[PDB]
């Protein structure tokens, strides 16, 4: 149950810090703010690690053979991962604003630049065990003298070419017996050297830099001293250079530009193999594959991330995410992707899986306040602040209906029947809930009752009663249906934002501003139980505030609730940066997750450094944006009093840490949670946490496998049940055979069934025995399908993934073949003559 | 050791005045020595003391087919490139019309497959020669199978453009 | 192509169709002008009706449920 | 859009304007974001508005 | 926490030792079963040309003039292991004996030993580009020999129960690139018998169409009502 | 007797549904390769098939 883990992120497949594929070019590893993204683009999946930075991240490197990184942040504090166990190996602080770390291509070594200090190390070993201090320091070299911008190791690990932003490039050889081979260095840049490269013989130097020069470096004579032999010039005149790569096997230059236009040049000849543009915020980072076939470029300020193969013309991916702006979530029916409505206005359906988008929708001129889906899987409705609710058809992509009201009003929250017929929407400035039908597209009426702002709504999906909720202290169920037309009021303590309806319909629980959680029956209206759920809340302290942490009132609620599927738990979250989730019957907390440990955000920390605190302000209220090199980001275009508009750059302040919205999983024991940071996914595996059930002294692994080689299969399978390991539970399912499949499938008794249920679904999503699988699930839904109907919602994220097996990898197959058949039928069965 | 190589009745003049662009790489990048031996109309290709015989004939052998100068240096360097030669062999019908189904009116046919497939195809009367790499060669020389042994253009035209995209494809 | 467009009298439409496809010559039926303004016509309400012939063929089961608890009921 | 995002985006909508918009036939592939996947192959025009 | 440690008893079946259990290739050989490798191949593969007409970028990238023909092939010298970058091994006819590709090759020695397994290898292992193109050009002209050797290569594929959303996908290919050529020269008896036997162990297929079915309709009445 | 009877009628008329599908988007498409038009440019090709798709006018709200 509880033993949630952190597993994904979706949304924001870039936000800070440099792009780095894998050596075979499969995954490329991303900085999401604090963590680190992994998109495997061939098997499409993807992960995010689980250790987390105290700031944005800002470098990033893995050695050639994949198997350890390092990701260091904006004050170079770095942490250094195995990379196949996903687990943290050592943290070390380098003092100072790194601007890049590189490993060696050999391995051995890595290097980074410290400020004006090239640093080099020496990198520990894999298979040895955790030291106290397992770096060990090569040198420390000194020559620049304003800050280093980049390195560039040699193809053997021999020499590092640091470019400064002091307008020189300097050569470096890693060991002492050859420094009088690198000794020299590059000068003759107009700007910022950006960009220092060998050829592929490192025969040749070239160097670009900010303004847009790239030069050319040769070892000849007028001795030879390393001259400059040709200048090119990119010629972009109101952007420069943001970020260049080169890959030396295919002399390939790659450049990205302030203004999204990267250009791809052939280097010793400088000819334009490619121009065009990401977009039109500035380019912060370009990356070149191995075989050097993909490129991938990142944009910071919308976080976009592109990777684009260039011989043929065509984006591999094009993904953009969503920092501080997701007003909801919703799961789809099968719990395959989520789909997200962003305060930019606009839906983005994720898949969950692989982290990409999708599709996206962009028809509401203003924010959008609420997602949440319909006809089981066909219609997803959406309601916004232009003072529009309005439908989407998931299967031909488009906005078939609109409903507004007579009133020009922003709605805030909204509810569709079960059978959607009905679409509800309650606004934050107008009392009354607004009730179109989707048939015919017109308002069918407007339920006044409330005094204050409806602040949350929900259908009961069994029975079809509306339960709103508003900031009137005041909950209210309207059977709508059937020549009633009634309306029944309950008080509550405090008022009410975010109602969450059980499952079955019996019971409804509110979130209070006390911080409490009422649980309500709904057909005797009385309040079945609270949680009082305001001291198991992490309330950070801001920056700007002059109030403690414990005396705060500003994020002591819950603003967003959800039942579980089976109606035993309660998730919820606010804009505290603690998502706690609860069990009903018992009312007792399960398990409080922090949803960031971010300083760059704002409500983290309930206790903040007083070394910061001066005899006038804090120091993280000084804005040293006037001490930045360009004019784009010294602007100051915060217009003062703005909260919660658009555009971050126009709020002067930094960003809280805040949840919007939670949902449990339809079909496999996860939540998501849509925090600033993004759509944190957590789910539980079972490789891990051994939790039997009712085991006894002669119950073992080696007993299980020695029932399963005498063959009582059905002793064995629950054997493998009781000690409830997963790799038992798959090997004596493998090994059971065809024959007796449905006598073992009878005689699994009535409390294993839920387990071997939940086994199948998130079994053979992934597994290649289709057959297999589909004959289990017909041998236990014949068997015992009685029992499940009976108990439903035991069942319901069960069965619901079963079907998630069905319809989407077993029928995909079933209709290929099926297009083979009447193909084939087709083909040879008629005259093509002439 | 040597080689000689023939110089057909029309690439006779344009080897005379592009010869100067042609000897250096025989002679300062490739070592060899040459001579061309205008009395049985040949070039004889020999070694010095002081195996690239094999790469300068066949740039001298892709200059007598007839692919210019430049692709003639385009196969000399660029060690993962070919060239097939074959005869149309599969007169009113057959061969009238077979040779304007490959070339197009204006040549555009072959130039859409030159360019979709990324060879370079010489066409005589009925000698067809195609300069590229492994692959590219393999689908220049299918297109123009299937329109000398007969298919319709916007079957042919299509099938081009989806070779010229999956060609350039990674994975 | 106006009988496929209903669900009630489209089986005599897609038998027409069907005696038409395997009697006649296939390059003479589709080099017709006006034979392919008629097939994007009578293309997507085939899809329409093939899927909902299949899902009644899907939901024919309970027949079969029905069926296995009948002889579990002993 | 200033006085909005000065407004703190609590405000008050536009009415209304029955526009008319076109939309091709066009696979739903092709109306999606460039990533590995895909998740719906339908065409973008009903059989009716066929 | 970084490696993984055996429960094996000390004092003073390597899988169950060391807690795992990799998941056998296929069950029984009479059991259908899919691919080891990614789900989405199938849908790759099969809309690979509206896909990558989603990937295009909107307006034609301003490139220049001046530009080497043999740009793909003027690499230097981490290598590229692509379709493209393919060089033959060691008397006109679509692929002669020194410029046989490998998977021609395959194929014609599969078609003398009538054991396509290692070209069924060859086709399981390799991209979609690749496949997309080896499917593409074979030899669709005089006797029909390739397109055969293929179609029964498939059939021999699909008999064995494994890869078979890859051989049913395969197939689809086959009919969708040139299927014009086997509708045209239908009653052809190379062609009409590779497609007998072809249906002839395909027809057996229907057990995956109603156990899909039954779990539908089952699962859907179960879980509703 | 019922069921089998049934899903033989049913399984009768989706097997003429699924022939004449692919029979009918057979003739299209080899009327499509004798003479669509011949653009090798991806980018001309799709301005043209831009230019000749199906339009429809759909009368939205703002």
């Amino acid at each position: 149950k509880s033993d949630f883990k952190f597993s994904n992120l979706l949304g924001t497949v870039y936000r800070q810090g440099n792009i780095t594929f894998s050596d075979d070019g499969k995954q490329l590893l991303s900085p999401v703010g604090n963590r680190v993204s992994v998109f495997d683009l061939i098997n499409n999946k993807s992960f995010t690690f689980e250790y987390e930075h105290r700031k944005n991240i800002a470098a990033i490197d893995l050695n050639k053979q994949g198997t350890l990184l390092i990701s260091i942040d904006e004050d170079g504090r770095a942490i250094l991962v195995n990379f196949k166990a996903r687990n943290v190996l050592h943290h070390f602080n380098f003092k100072e604003k790194c601007s890049a770390v590189k490993f060696s291509p050999d391995g051995r070594l890595f290097a980074l630049a410290s400020g004006r200090f090239l640093q080099i190390w020496k990198t520990p070993d894999v298979n040895k065990d955790r030291q106290f201090a397992p770096f060990v320091r090569h040198r420390v070299h000194a020559g620049h003298f304003q800050d280093i911008t980049s390195l560039t190791w040699s193809q053997d690990s021999r020499f590092i070419l640091t470019t400064s932003k002091d307008l020189s490039a300097k050569i470096w050889s890693v060991d002492s017996e050859e420094k009088n081979l690198a000794a020299t260095t590059f000068n003759g840049h107009r700007d910022y050297v950006m960009g220092a490269f060998f050829s592929h013989d490192q025969e040749k130097i070239y160097t670009v830099s900010k303004d847009g020069a790239v030069f050319v470096w040769e070892f000849t004579k007028r001795k030879y001293s390393w001259r400059i032999t040709k200048k090119h010039f990119f010629y972009a005149n109101q952007a420069k250079v943001k970020c260049v790569t080169f890959h030396p096997a295919t002399r390939l230059l790659a450049v990205g530009f302030t203004s999204g236009e990267f250009r791809l040049y052939d280097l010793p000849d400088f000819t334009l193999i490619q121009q065009l543009s990401m977009g039109q915020n500035p380019v912060n980072t370009v990356s070149v594959n191995q075989t050097g076939e993909w490129l991938a470029f990142g944009s910071s300020k919308l976080g976009q991330l592109l990777v684009y193969e260039w011989q043929s013309e065509s984006y591999i991916l094009k993904q953009q995410g969503h920092f501080d702006s997701t007003n909801s979530l919703a799961y789809s029916p099968d719990g395959s992707r989520v789909v997200t409505a962003s305060e930019d206005g606009k839906i983005k359906v994720w898949d969950i899986t692989s982290g990409f988008c999708l599709a996206t929708f962009e028809e509401h001129t203003s924010s959008v306040t609420a997602v949440q889906f319909a006809k089981r899987g066909q219609v997803m409705f959406s309601s916004s602040l232009d003072g529009t609710v309005r439908a989407w058809d998931l299967i031909r992509y488009r906005n078939f209906r609109t409903f507004t009201g007579t009133e020009r009003i922003q709605f805030n929250c909204l509810a569709v029947d079960p059978s959607g017929e009905v679409v509800c929407a309650g606004s934050l400035d107008n009392f009354d809930i607004h009730v179109w039908s989707v048939q015919t597209g017109q308002l069918l009426d407007a339920l006044s009752g409330h005094e204050g702002p409806v602040s949350c709504l929900s259908f009961s999906q069994e029975n079809s009663v509306l339960a709103s909720a508003s900031w009137d202290k005041t909950i209210r169920i309207w059977s709508i249906f059937g020549r009633s037309q009634q309306v029944e009021p309950i008080e509550v303590y405090s008022d009410v934002l975010a109602l969450s309806m059980r499952p079955d319909g019996k019971e409804v629980a509110v979130s209070t501003l006390k911080g409490q959680i009422s649980i309500f029956n709904i057909e005797d209206a009385k309040q079945v139980g609270n949680i009082d759920c305001r001291k198991d809340i992490i309330s950070g302290r801001f920056n700007q505030d002059r109030f403690t942490a414990k005396n705060s009132e500003r994020s002591k609620f819950f603003t967003t609730i959800h039942y579980s599927f089976d109606g035993m738990a309660i998730v919820a979250g606010g804009n505290n940066n603690s998502i706690c989730l609860y069990d009903v019957p018992n009312e007792v907390l399960l398990k409080r997750f922090i949803v960031s440990r971010n300083m760059a955000l704002n409500g983290t920390l309930e206790f903040l450094n007083s070394k910061k605190m001066t005899e006038a302000g804090s120091l993280d209220l000084i804005d040293d944006a006037g001490e930045n090199s360009d004019l784009e980001d010294r602007i100051d275009n915060s217009l003062p009093g703005s909260q919660r508009g658009g555009d971050l750059s126009t709020r002067k302040m930094r960003p809280e840490v805040r949840v919007t919205s939670v949902q449990f999983s339809p079909t496999a024991n996860a939540f998501a949670a849509a925090s600033t940071e993004g759509l944190l996914i957590y789910s539980t595996n079972d490789t891990i946490l051994f939790d039997p059930f009712d085991l006894d002294v002669d119950v073992t692994p080696h007993s299980t496998v020695e029932a399963l080689r005498e063959k009582q299969f059905l002793n064995a399978l629950v054997m493998a049940f009781r000690l409830n390991e997963e790799y038992l539970i798959n090997k004596v399912y493998e090994a059971i055979p065809i024959k007796e499949i449905p006598l073992v499938a009878s005689n699994i008794p009535a409390i294993y069934l839920p387990r071997i249920l939940k086994f199948i679904g998130d079994f053979a999503i992934e597994s290649q025995h289709i057959e297999f699988n589909l004959i289990w699930i017909k041998a236990l839904l014949s068997a015992s399908g009685g029992y499940i109907n009976e108990h439903k919602y035991l069942f319901s994220t069960a069965m619901r993934s079963i079907q998630r097996f069905i319809v989407r990898v077993a029928k995909e197959v079933v209709n290929t073949t099926t297009d083979n058949k009447y193909t084939y039928r087709f083909l040879v069965s008629t005259d093509g003559s002439m | 050791e040597s080689r000689k190589i023939m110089v057909p009745p029309h690439r006779m003049t344009p080897l005379r005045n592009s010869w100067t662009k042609i000897y250096p790489p025989l002679v300062e990048h490739l070592k060899l020595q040459v001579r061309m031996n205008l009395k049985t109309k040949s070039v004889e290709l020999r070694t010095n003391p002081k195996g690239a015989l094999q790469k300068g004939a066949d740039f001298i052998k892709a200059f007598t087919l007839g692919f210019d100068l430049d692709d003639s240096i385009a196969l000399l360097r660029l060690d993962d490139l070919y060239i097939e030669t074959f005869e149309v062999k599969d007169t009113g019908d057959h061969l009238s019309r077979a040779i304007g189904r490959i070339a197009g009116k204006d040549g555009k046919t072959k130039f859409a497959i030159e360019n979709a497939t990324r060879t370079r195809i010489v066409l005589a009367d009925s000698k067809i020669h195609i300069l590229g790499g492994f692959t590219h060669i393999r689908m220049a020389r299918e297109s123009v199978v299937s329109l000398i042994l007969g298919s319709p253009p916007g079957k042919v035209y299509g099938n081009l453009r989806t070779v010229a995209s999956r060609l350039k494809e990674r994975y | 192509r106006d009988w496929n467009t209903n669900a009630k009298t489209h089986t005599i439409a897609q038998r027409t169709i069907r005696c038409i496809l395997m009697h006649h010559n296939i390059a003479k039926l589709s080099e017709i002008p006006g034979m392919v303004k008629i097939v994007d016509a009578i293309i997507p309400y085939t899809q329409r009706h093939f899927t909902r012939v299949d899902n009644l063929v899907e939901q024919s089961y309970i027949l079969d449920y029905a069926l296995v608890e009948m002889d579990k009921l002993f | 859009y200033k006085l909005d995002v000065l407004s703190s985006v609590h405000f008050v909508p536009k009415p209304a304007s029955t526009s008319l918009e076109i939309r091709v036939e066009t696979p739903t592939i092709s109306m999606e974001d460039a990533q590995p996947l895909y998740m719906s192959n339908a065409s973008s025009l009903a059989p009716q508005e066929i | 926490q970084f490696k993984t440690v055996s429960t094996r008893t000390i004092d003073e079946l390597n899988d169950i030792d060391f807690n795992t259990y990799t998941s056998l290739e296929q069950i029984d050989k009479e059991l259908l079963t899919l691919s080891i490798g990614p789900r989405s191949k199938m849908n790759t593969l099969l809309h690979l040309d509206v896909i990558r007409k989603r990937s295009k970028p909107k307006e034609a990238p301003k490139k220049s003039e001046k530009l080497p023909f043999f740009l793909q092939l003027s690499g230097e010298k981490s290598v590229r292991e692509g379709i493209a970058h393919e060089t033959p091994e060691e008397f006109k006819v679509t692929g002669r004996l020194g410029f046989e590709s490998h998977f021609t090759k395959q194929l014609r020695e599969g078609s003398q030993s009538k054991d396509y397994s290692s070209l069924l290898a060859t086709l399981i292992n390799f991209s979609p580009a690749a496949v997309d193109l080896e499917i593409r050009s074979l030899n669709s002209f005089e006797p029909f020999d390739e397109i055969v050797w293929f179609i029964d290569a498939l059939t021999q594929g699909l008999k064995s129960n494994k890869n078979f959303e890859l051989y049913e996908t395969f197939m689809s290919l086959l009919f969708k690139a040139h299927g014009d050529v086997i509708h045209a020269n239908n009653k052809n008896q190379d062609i009409a018998s590779a497609l007998q036997n072809w249906e002839d162990v395909h027809k057996k297929e229907d057990r995956l169409d109603d156990l899909v079915k039954f779990c539908m309709g089952v699962a859907a009445f179960v879980t509703t009502a | 007797r019922v069921k089998t009877e049934l899903r033989s009628a049913l399984k009768s008329t989706e097997d003429d549904l699924g022939f004449n599908v692919q029979g009918l988007k057979f003739v299209k498409q080899q009327w499509n390769l004798r003479h669509n038009y011949e653009f090798v440019d991806e980018y001309d090709q799709q301005e043209k098939e831009s230019n000749s798709a199906r339009k429809r006018v759909f009368g939205t709200v703002i």
